[PDB]
Parts: C-alpha cells; structure tokens; sequence
C-alpha cells in the first residue's frame, strides 16, 4: 500500500520509549523480585543455621 | 524458628555445664570420704601396731 514517513514518528517514540522503561519500568520490579529471591534463600539457609 | 531453635540450644547448652559440674561436685564428695576414712584407716593400724 502507500509509503510514508509514518515509520519515522513511531521508531522515534520507539527508541525514547526503549531507553525510558529500563531506567523506570524494569528496575524497580526486578529489584522487588530480586529482595525475594535473597528473602526465600535466606530464609531456608535460615533453618539450616539453625539446624547445624 | 531460628532463634526459637537460639533459645532452646542456649538453656539445654548451659543446663549440661550445671549437671557436668555435679559430677565434680560427686568427685570432690568422694575424694573427702577416700581421705577421711583414710585417716581413721590410719589411725587404726597405729593404735593396732602399738599395742604388740
């Protein structure tokens, strides 16, 4: 169908958008992730210090 | 459960220091009774002896 230069307004929005979300999207839910991830292993080391 | 588990080693670890030192207790008992009946043993083969 018809060529524009649409693909540009969007791949512009695209590459902001792309740096944007790994600075205020992925860090502060990797990180709530990551805190129980520690918190379970931890915890079952936990009973294992307990138990030696 | 950790400290719990702290807590129930903590009274069972001091309480065998108290039951252990009651075997010294017994020792030190019977050491007095080892000494003491020796020297009525002592007493006796003397008061045997000089009397031939």
């Amino acid at each position: 169908m018809n060529i524009n230069a649409t693909l540009i307004g969007q791949s512009v929005a695209f590459f902001i958008f792309v740096l944007f979300c790994m600075k205020f999207v992925w860090p502060p839910v990797i990180a709530a992730l990551q805190e129980r991830q520690k918190k379970i292993a931890d915890g079952l080391d936990a009973a294992n210090r307990a138990a030696r | 459960d950790l400290e719990l588990a702290h807590e129930k080693a903590g009274q069972q670890l001091r309480e065998a220091k108290a039951q252990a030192a009651e075997i010294v207790e017994q020792a030190k008992k019977r050491a007095n009774q080892i000494v003491d009946e020796a020297r009525d043993q002592a007493r006796t083969e003397g008061e045997r002896l000089k009397a031939q």
